[PDB]
């Protein structure tokens, strides 16, 4: 019953729209495809995203989470989105590595794949 | 560098075109999720195998049939192994 | 040091020592789940979580503030449906809970008297020491382990840690424990008289009300003659609230105890001439929560429960259930 990530079907760009979209209506902010003077480059499925974690901006805080998505193709047609944490860091200094708040947030973007 | 905007092309639109790239295939890694190993309740439930220091942060997710959202993540805490599986409303 | 009881004596000080040269992160295995749900989970839901898992409670999540929120256990619901029956006219009213959210469940709770005001746990690198302590300070037979990622300021719920568990880790890690070799009559340890008792022909809900109010985590069952037959655990509240049927709570307990499942780490026994080396070994190879002391014709004497076991150790020689 657990695997990785959340399943896609259909069209490959046609999920990558979504998934773009979806970070938008989150208001994770996210790298963007760049193409080799022609023309796109397989990497566009590589998603850097960037979100302000909530509880932090209640006090005011500036600290974000880092999380990478990836597209792979697992059957023709189908696809496994891929979602994993980079960190947080806040603005600020001076060596835990939580599943929160990127858990919360990964339920944030389900969220916003599904409401679609 | 980040950014707000969707990118245009995402909207032309959209079969026409470009023909564009495929995402790369499955890697034989993240066919298999540790929490479907429970060699453990003999009898400790909660254990698990050790994880493999590369899915350390994937998420993973679960159909329930309960109408909530099952999600988790695995981390290194100190050295020792912490998969945690949070269940969740929608709203 | 060279004789019964002067050899115990030196014993029990090797084992607390043992103890506190420990830590709470030293007892977790090396790679473990965690299950935690969220506040706002309506109250079916997370019995149906629970049942499914295998699992008799879960951390919960306070997740717009990455806080921990609470630790559900069997004792939530022994203390509202106790309430609603010394309270409520209406025997009907009880089925009022699959209404609440868990957050709601605990208000009610809060304002019922049934919690602590601020919510105890410790840090999994502190002395495991530390956890005893406090699970024996609040009769709690369970306490999270809480640390704190400074990158922002969220709780990290690391584990969850039983009285069995610290046993059993003590069992498997100090030598001392078979020089234990004092019988139980001999010390001072267990509850021996005034003990709550039931029988098959008990109401469940009177089982319920001894439970919250003894802060009992179980309840012997005997025949006429007394001799042991079994058990009604708070966790038993558990199969028979699964379904929605809160009026499976009029049931005798002969009828509720049928609808276990087979599953059920049953019940323990030793006699009075037993002692703790013995007791720590039952623990090292199987999950006991507690001994029914008995004698030869199996009529209950007396309880040696886990809280008994390391408060026994760890210390130098009518209303409510804690955490269960
Ligand atoms: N919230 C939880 N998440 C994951 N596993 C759990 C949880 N609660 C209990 N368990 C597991 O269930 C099994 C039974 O434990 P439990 O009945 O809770 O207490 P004990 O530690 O006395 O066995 C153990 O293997 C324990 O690790
Ligand atoms: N049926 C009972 N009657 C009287 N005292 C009890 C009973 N069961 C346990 N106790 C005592 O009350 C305290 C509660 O212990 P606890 O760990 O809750 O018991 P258990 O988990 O075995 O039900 C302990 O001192 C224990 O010895």
């Amino acid at each position: 019953k657990w695997h990785f990530g959340v399943r896609c079907r259909g069209d490959a760009p046609e999920i990558l729209l979504a998934v773009y979209r979806a970070l938008q209506r989150a208001g994770a902010q996210f790298t963007v495809p760049k193409p080799v003077n022609g023309k796109y480059r397989s990497d566009m499925y590589t998603i850097k995203s960037r979100w302000e974690i909530p509880h932090c901006k209640r006090e005011g805080k500036n600290t974000y989470a880092y999380i990478e998505l990836q597209l792979y193709e697992v059957m023709p047609g189908c696809f496994m989105l891929d979602v994993k944490s980079n960190g947080y860091k806040d603005i600020y200094s001076h060596d835990l590595k939580s599943s929160f708040p990127f858990l919360d947030l990964c339920a944030m973007l389900v969220c916003k794949l599904f409401s679609a | 560098q980040y950014s707000t905007e969707i990118p245009a092309f995402l909207t032309s639109n959209t079969l026409q075109e470009l023909k564009l790239p495929k995402p790369p295939s499955l890697p034989p890694h993240l066919e298999k999720c540790i929490l479907n190993s429970n060699t453990a309740y003999k009898e400790d439930q909660s254990v698990l195998p050790n994880p493999n220091h590369v899915l350390l942060n994937h998420l993973a997710a679960a159909n329930t049939q309960l109408g909530v959202l099952a999600l988790s993540a695995t981390t290194r805490y100190h050295r020792k192994y912490v998969t945690t599986a949070m269940f969740k409303n929608f709203d | 040091a060279m004789d019964v009881q002067e050899t115990q004596k030196g014993a029990l000080k090797e084992i607390q020592a043992f103890i506190r040269s420990r830590t709470s992160y030293d007892v977790l295995p090396t790679s473990f789940r965690l299950i935690v749900f969220d506040v706002t989970l309506f109250v079916k839901t997370s019995l149906s979580l629970l049942t499914l898992n295998n699992i008799v409670s879960a951390p919960l999540w306070d997740s717009e503030a990455n806080k921990f929120a609470g630790l559900l256990t069997m004792a939530d619901f022994v203390n509202v449906i106790k309430y609603y029956y010394q309270s409520s006219s209406f025997p009907e009213a009880i089925a009022e809970i699959d209404k609440f959210r868990l957050l709601g469940l605990r208000e009610v709770e809060r304002k019922i008297g049934a919690i602590p005001p601020e919510t105890i746990y410790v840090h999994p690198m502190h002395s495991l020491m530390d956890a005893c302590l406090a699970m024996s300070k609040s009769r709690a037979r369970r306490i999270p382990l809480i640390d704190v990622d400074g990158e922002t300021g969220s709780e990290m719920i690391v584990s969850v840690l039983t009285q069995y568990r610290i046993l059993k880790f003590i069992s498997m890690n100090c030598k001392e424990t078979a020089m234990l070799r004092v019988p139980l009559n001999q010390m001072t340890i267990g509850t021996w008289s005034n003990l709550a008792t039931a029988s098959m022909e008990t109401k469940v809900y009177d089982v319920i009300k001894m439970l919250a109010e003894k802060n009992i985590s179980a309840v012997p069952i005997v025949n006429s003659e007394g001799t042991l037959l079994n058990v009604y655990e708070s966790v038993d509240v558990m199969h028979l609230i699964q379904d929605g049927d809160y009026s499976n709570l009029d049931l005798s307990v002969g009828e509720a105890l049928l609808k276990r499942p087979a599953n059920f780490d049953g019940v323990h026994t030793c006699r009075a001439t037993d002692r703790l080396d013995g007791i720590f070994d039952a623990i090292k190879h199987s999950r006991v929560h507690r001994l029914f002391v008995v004698d030869e014709n199996l009529k209950l004497e007396g309880i040696l429960s886990l809280a008994d076991i390391l408060n026994y150790i760890i210390y130098d020689k009518d209303n409510f259930e804690s955490a269960v």
